[PDB]
């Protein structure tokens, strides 16, 4: 309903069930909003960070964060992290 | 006036990310700009539409005369200059 | 528990003298190390302590009485003494 554990932006039901970032505010996902090119996420709803990375479940499903962070990486299950590595010529 | 703690490389790839780049070569100078663009994917990007004769009037700060911009007394129009895209921005391009 | 910022110091040990004792340097400080992992990992190649100054400009001499010993079938040993990491808490914000 309304109850917020993990105190980040997004009630425990809309984790639990699924829930779509819109106007800055997250609502409860429904199927017709797939083709309107919105996403359907889950999340948990007992940590603020559910992949670990720096953001939050709201930054990265709002899309608030840096805005050069590839926009596969706005659902809360997989994590913003770069592979840096080093070649030699 | 604070210019201490002020890094230009925080935003230097947050503005290559989500921008066009533009570059008028006139005669002995030079101008580079970066015009912010619009994904057409996210349903929740609200930054406003542009064409590139839009982009060109703004970057540069051309004024019309009869429809067609000019830089200073230049003129700037597409059948009056050369353009040069690379490989991308051509195939992106040829199919609009 | 894993350690952040890796700093060892160890004792090189020829036959009962010991030759020198060294923290690690910017060189040779791990990030990270997980409980059951290593640095470097497994699979890379081991890192080169040859420094001995504070800044890593200056290598490691020995004797010539130390040397001779060395070249004619004595074996170095490596003993470590202690270890200073870090651990990680969270702040007011959530970092
Ligand atoms: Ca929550
Ligand atoms: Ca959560």
């Amino acid at each position: 309903e309304d109850l917020d554990t993990d105190n980040d932006n997004i009630p425990d039901s809309y984790e639990r069930n699924g829930y779509t970032i819109k106007d800055l505010i997250a609502v409860k996902w429904e199927d017709s909003f797939a083709e309107q090119g919105y996403k359907k996420y889950v999340s948990n709803y007992l940590e603020s960070n559910t992949a670990g990375d720096p953001y939050t479940d709201y930054e990265k499903a709002s899309g608030s964060f840096d805005k050069a962070i590839k926009t596969e990486a706005r659902d809360p299950l997989v994590a913003a992290y770069p592979i840096v590595g080093v070649g030699m010529e | 006036i604070v210019t201490e703690g002020n890094s230009w490389s925080d935003y230097i790839s947050q503005i290559d990310s989500i921008s066009a780049s533009i570059i008028l070569d006139t005669e002995n100078e030079s101008y580079e700009r970066r015009v912010t663009a619009k994904n057409l994917q996210d349903p929740e990007d609200k930054t406003p539409e542009l064409t590139i004769g839009e982009a060109i009037e703004k970057a540069f700060g051309a004024t019309k005369k009869d429809g067609l911009l000019y830089f200073n007394d230049i003129p700037i129009d597409e059948s009056c200059v050369e353009l040069i895209f690379d490989d991308n921005t051509a195939n992106k391009i040829k199919d609009s | 528990a894993p350690m952040y910022k890796v700093t060892p110091t160890t004792n090189l040990v020829l036959d009962g003298d010991t030759l020198s004792t060294i923290k690690a340097q910017e060189n040779q400080i791990g990030n990270n190390l997980s409980p059951g992992d290593t640095y470097p990992k497994k699979g890379l190649s081991p890192l080169a302590l040859n420094t001995m100054d504070q800044f890593s400009s200056r290598l490691i001499p020995i004797n010539y009485d130390q040397l001779k010993k060395l070249d004619a079938g004595k074996q170095i040993k490596l003993e470590t003494t202690q270890v200073s990491g870090n651990f990680g808490t969270k702040n007011s914000s959530g970092q």
